[PDB]
RNA sequence: CCAAGCGUUCAUAGCGACGUCGCUUUUUGAUCCUUCGAUGUCGGCUCUUCCUAUCAUUGUGAAGCAGAAUUCACCAAGCGUUGGAUUGUUCACCCACUAAUAGGGAACGUGAGCUGGGUUUAGACCGUCGUGAGACAGGUUAGUUUUACCCUACUGAUGAU
RNA sequence: UUAGUGACGCGCAUGAAUGGAUGAACGAGAUUCCCACUGUCCCUACCUACUAUCCAGCGAAACCACAGCCAAGGGAACGGGCUUGGCGGAAUCAGCGGGGAAAGAAGACCCUGUUGAGCUUGACUCUAGUCUGGCACGGUGAAGAGACGUUUUUUCACUGACCCGGUGAGGCGGGGGGGCGAGCCGGGCUCUCGCUUCUGGCGCCAAGCGCCCGGCCGGCCGGGCGCGACCCGCUCCGGGG
RNA sequence: AGUUCUCUUUUCUUUGUGAAGGGCAGGGCGCCCUGGAAUGGGUUCGCCCCGAGAGAGGGGCCCGUGCCUUGGAAAGCGUCGCGGUUCCGGCGGCGUCCGGUGAGCUCUCGCUGGCCCUUGAAAAUCCGGGGGAGAGGGUGUAAAUCUCGCGCCGGGCCGUACCCAUAUCCGCAGCAGGUCUCCAAGGUGAACAGCCUCUGGCAUGUUGGAACAAUGUAGGUAAGGGAAGUCGGCAAGCCGGAUCCGUAACUUCGGGAUAAGGAUUGGCUCUAAGGGCUGGCAGCCGACUUAGAACUGGUGCGGACCAGGGGAAUCCGACUGUUUAAUUAAAACAAAGCAUCGCGAAGGCCCGCGGCGGGUGUUGACGCGAUGUGAUUUCUGCCCAGUGCUCUGAAUGUCAAA
RNA sequence: AACUUUGAAGGCCGAAGUGGAGAAGGGUUCCAUGUGAACAGCAGUUGAACAUGGGUCAGUCGGUCCUGAGAGAUGGGCGAGCGCCGUUCCGAAGGGACGGGCGAUGGCCUCCGUUGCCCUCAGCCGAUCGAAAGGGAGUCGGGUUCAGAUCCCCGAAUCCG
RNA sequence: GGUGGAGGUCCGUAGCGGUCCUGACGUGCGAAUCGGUCGUCCGACCUGGGUAUAGGGGCGAAAGACUAAUCGAACCAUCU
């Protein structure tokens, strides 16, 4: 057989991020003795549409400490902020929707977005629009924060992460009928080069396990092991189980 | 005169897509395409720019809302809460 | 061919058991002699010719031939043997006309004559089968039809002794 | 009416995202019928243009054992040649498609070959990758359990190898100094803080103070240092280990 | 200049002004000042605008490719007439004039809106502003300085012909194939349709002559019938524009729909209506339209050209889209929708001989990765024995090296 | 001399042209004169053939410069090795400057340049390549040749340094 | 009753494609062309140049398609 579709999405090729017209990393602020210690002051200059992302981002504008420049961030616009705000990140920032401060400072139950997995990485977790992290716990023992993560999951975190608050704007996106293949064009000529999607069945055996046969069958169980080697992993990956997800 | 018993604003899609499709996409194109009440200057005025950015022609203000709606349900509530551990934080 | 019977009677008008002798190569087989450095594979269409095991017509013999109609047999293939619905069909069946609507061969006549509906490549669907790739004298849909100016034959056209 | 449609259904072998049933709009998709239309046909005819045709000029190619009239015979079982008969008369033109089992391509069908290749898998033999154990890099210290001051193992820690993240490696650790609170009989401490949150301004390249020094005539002109901007430290800061 | 037998104050051709500078129209302003508006008003084809300041007044700015002016009439052009060696930027006369109009076409500038789960480059390069380290002279012989007006010097290197396609390119060729662009007249007409014409171009497509047999290829026409032909209406044929009327089943209420089915259409002569400018009126200008009526022809009139046959159903696929370049355009593929599966980054999936390697990833679960089904509507039953996948494990059979 | 040239008729393309100009490609095919051997599937007095000679002129039109998707050295890593990965990532990555102080040289020797050192100041953070359709200052009118012209000549301008 | 002018909307040109005639041609004009008739024609649209992916590899709205007239594994030289 040849290589199928799926090990070709590796090597870069045709398959890389359609990245001309994006407008940079959104990041929170590199941590500085500021944060650390106290709060900085910034103002959001403008709200902007980024090719291929949902969420909208915000340029925001902080002085620097050390130097007479002006330092533009580019941050994900947490929902209800608006040109001319003035937003703050530090230790000492008060708990105001589109602040950032460290998730050890928020109290139980605090609604974050732009979270970081880990302290100083700038932020991780919970940036897809709409989307955001909670606070459940924290332990100043170990100086640390138990938080749930949008996909459900339960993770301990540094205390020192730092985090924005509210949740990411342009929420409900998902709530909307394509209506059209022509539209799912347009999504994802932004996004990169997987659309549209062959089904497997509807190869040939030489580009696909599930190809070929007189009738469209997989003809094999389509949930593959963990280990089964690149070429092979096709189908329901390691699934746990299958069908209809009736329950809780 | 009204011209259409109750496709409305989807009848630009004349009888492609299904009925319940067309149904659901109806409220949203109602809704992404208002202009609602600026806060900031009272015109009303408040249209989409691009998914969740609106923007006021008035004031030149600019919003991180929702993706079809000026703000979701679930950004408004989340404000309050975040309003509400605020008092307690400090007292 | 024999003749037990049938035919009210009566073996043989017309039939004919139990037996038995042949003929034919328009059925299917059996065989593998020719062709695998290829003889174009069904059917229709078109066109000519030939066979007789005669459906009609001419001339006849026999009837359980009164007439009418019909049946059996003789010489006999000169002339005919049609229009249609369904099917790719050959075959079949029905409608209708007719004197009659007989049966066949010619490389199962005839694709450098056509057509390409079927079969019989590659695409695709269904059912059954197979773990599968795939398979199915099982259905279904779409799927390139090449050359003659040579020789002969044939048709006409100059001509030759 | 072996067609179509509607019913029937013990359905060789229908059936539920190997999706079942439906249904508007749409289709160079498959099928049946009806109106209209017509040369599709009965059943063919005529007309136009370009050919073919004949001429001047110019001029290939495919193909070819020798060739080129038949009947029958026998023959590798369908003869142009052979046997026996029928018969045979120069050189040619336009057509034609019966024959040359015509040309075209070492048959794709079928079989054989100890010839392959694409694909599959519960074939045989392997293999990248992947999971797993051991040895090395590979260290420091406390406890628990063992074995005879040593030694194996479990847990908990450490950092310095090793890894990760951030930054223009910009304020890290400890102490000092200062501010608000508490509280014991003004002082000592429990112990915390390090000066920015109203507004879509501005913000660097030192003010001030203290101490030295130079040039010119106490006065002018101009320099250096320190505090302002606390001190000491061994990994830049974190996260792992 | 053409026509002139007859008519035609006729028909045809032609009737300029560059860049740059100055001025002025015109266009635009989300620019300013006064003032304060409901009996709300202003206003567009649409919109849209206002106590966060509307109307109304008075200003400012930007573009001015338009006109005038310098350029510049000296040139160019038209026409008439003279000269030369006569291969002269030859010399002279006259002229290059005055108005109208338009959903017209092409280009451009501008205003305003719609669409996006699409938001539609970067850099060289140039400019303005904020700050105020500094510098400049001591009343003059003025200084620092000047993005103002003149003036002075220079701008090297390579390309530049021609073809640009039924004969200059690629298909072996002057090959009916292929091969990226710009400009774009009159008539008819909805029209960049087809048909005819002007400017410009060409010589019929690698030959001619003479015939007018068959068989062809490409066009036509056929009495009576009307699919009887054929596998099958293949092919051809019918319909066709526009106006007025009229329009079913079914439907996802959007359609179906040009459903189906009718009537009308020429020419000529009229009538009415639909506007602008100047000063309920008067005068002067005008642009094509629509409707109606009479008359009229051998019932011919969308007269050529252009230009849908229709209906009732069944199967499949929702649709638009795609596909086997060169035998298959489809019911196949995709699709929105639907449902599963992996993954919280020392991660999932994948690449790579190799690493502190690489793609997703400028990413973070409303995400990325892997499958199935295939819009909507309605539903999706039972089976975990088999084969898979998955979860628990010292409780524990087998189990390598060390 | 059917085919060349001139004149005259009759026609066609019919501004999405058989018209007028370019890009890519060609490479002299362009223009003048001559030939009529070969070639231009008849002919030719003709041709894009052959032969003999000419023809392309720029500050202002392009390249040249910028960066784009991308390509690609160095440091480093990997690699038996030719090498490969990688493009800011494991790097002492600045050879510059207003100004100030010490000197040295010269000249319109008055005092200013230049020049050496020291002080002071200093993100760019990625060499380089990448478009004759993107970005990118500034040239227009008239005349002129057999063949070139926004390039030559005449006139009038303009950008950069 | 008007205004308005949306649409992977409809007729239809350029363009792009290539249904049927199973038409022409089939030692062709052509190693795929020609005619009529046809599909679509604001979009998942058409197209120039630049750039990237290279052979058990690429690329594929999936036909084993395309990858220089070569594709169920290109072409070149060698082993030979
Ligand atoms: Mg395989
Ligand atoms: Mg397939
Ligand atoms: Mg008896
Ligand atoms: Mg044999
Ligand atoms: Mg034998
Ligand atoms: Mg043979
Ligand atoms: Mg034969
Ligand atoms: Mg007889
Ligand atoms: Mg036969
Ligand atoms: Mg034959
Ligand atoms: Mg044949
Ligand atoms: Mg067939
Ligand atoms: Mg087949
Ligand atoms: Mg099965
Ligand atoms: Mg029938
Ligand atoms: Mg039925
Ligand atoms: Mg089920
Ligand atoms: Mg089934
Ligand atoms: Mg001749
Ligand atoms: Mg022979
Ligand atoms: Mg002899
Ligand atoms: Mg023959
Ligand atoms: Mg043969
Ligand atoms: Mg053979
Ligand atoms: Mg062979
Ligand atoms: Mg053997
Ligand atoms: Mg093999
Ligand atoms: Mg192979
Ligand atoms: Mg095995
Ligand atoms: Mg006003
Ligand atoms: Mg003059
Ligand atoms: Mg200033
Ligand atoms: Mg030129
Ligand atoms: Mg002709
Ligand atoms: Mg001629
Ligand atoms: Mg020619
Ligand atoms: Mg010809
Ligand atoms: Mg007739
Ligand atoms: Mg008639
Ligand atoms: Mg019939
Ligand atoms: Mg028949
Ligand atoms: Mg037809
Ligand atoms: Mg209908
Ligand atoms: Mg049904
Ligand atoms: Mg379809
Ligand atoms: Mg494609
Ligand atoms: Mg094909
Ligand atoms: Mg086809
Ligand atoms: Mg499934
Ligand atoms: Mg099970
Ligand atoms: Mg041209
Ligand atoms: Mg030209
Ligand atoms: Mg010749
Ligand atoms: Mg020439
Ligand atoms: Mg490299
Ligand atoms: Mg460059
Ligand atoms: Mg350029
Ligand atoms: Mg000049
Ligand atoms: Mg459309
Ligand atoms: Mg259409
Ligand atoms: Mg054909
Ligand atoms: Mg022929
Ligand atoms: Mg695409
Ligand atoms: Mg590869
Ligand atoms: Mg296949
Ligand atoms: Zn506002």
């Amino acid at each position: 057989g040849r290589v199928i579709r799926g090990q070709r999405k590796g090597a870069g090729s045709v398959f890389r991020a359609h990245v001309k017209h994006r407008k940079g990393a959104a990041r929170l602020r590199a941590v500085d003795f500021a944060e650390r210690h106290g709060y900085i002051k910034g103002i959001v200059k403008d709200i902007i549409h980024d090719p291929g992302r949902g969420a909208p981002l915000a340029k925001v504008v902080f002085r620097d400490p050390y130097r007479f420049k002006k330092r533009t961030e580019l941050f994900i616009a947490a929902e209800g902020i608006h040109t001319g705000q003035f937003v703050y990140c530090g230790k000492k920032a008060q708990l105001n929707i589109g602040n950032v401060l460290p998730v050890g400072t928020m109290p139980e139950g605090t609604i974050v977005c732009c979270l970081e997995e880990k302290p100083g990485d700038r932020g991780k977790l919970a940036r897809a629009s709409g989307n955001y992290a909670t606070v459940i716990s924290h332990n100043p023992e170990t100086k640390k924060t138990r938080v749930k993560l949008p996909s459900g999951s339960k993770k301990v975190i540094s205390s020192a992460n730092r985090a924005v608050v509210g949740v990411v704007a342009g929420g409900g996106r998902i709530d909307k009928p394509i209506l059209k293949a022509g539209r799912a064009y347009h999504k994802y000529k932004a996004k990169r080069n997987c659309w549209p999607r062959v089904r497997g069945v509807a190869m040939n055996p030489v580009e696909h396990p599930f190809g070929g046969g007189n009738h469209q069958h997989i003809g094999k169980p389509s949930t593959i092991r963990r280990d089964a080697p690149a070429g092979r992993k096709v189908g329901l990956i390691a699934a746990r189980r299958t069908g209809r997800l009736r329950g809780t | 005169a009204k011209r259409t018993k109750k496709v409305g604003i989807v009848g630009k899609y004349g009888t492609r897509y299904g009925a319940s499709l067309r149904k659901m996409v109806k409220k949203i194109e109602i809704s992404q395409h208002a202009k609602y009440t600026c806060s900031f200057c009272g015109k009303t005025k408040m249209k989409r720019r691009a998914v969740g950015i609106w923007h006021c022609g008035s004031c030149m203000k600019t919003v991180a809302g929702g993706a079809w709606t000026y703000n979701t349900t679930s950004a408004v509530t989340v404000k309050s809460a975040i309003r509400r551990l605020k008092e307690l934080k400090d007292q």
